[PDB]
């Protein structure tokens, strides 16, 4: 989930934008 | 700001800046 993708590894725009409504 | 480790409030702030008026979901586990 996000923590894995963006906290414990380096985040990206691609991935963050998936969580937008 | 997005291309780094983003945790806690720093993550939530990145989500807010990227998503703008869309909003988002932050779901830790």
């Amino acid at each position: 989930g996000i923590v894995e993708q963006c906290c414990t590894s380096i985040c990206s725009l691609y991935q963050l934008e998936n969580y937008c409504n | 700001f997005v291309n780094q480790h983003l945790c806690g409030s720093h993550l939530v702030e990145a989500l807010y800046l990227v998503c703008g008026e869309r909003g988002f979901c932050y779901t830790p586990k």
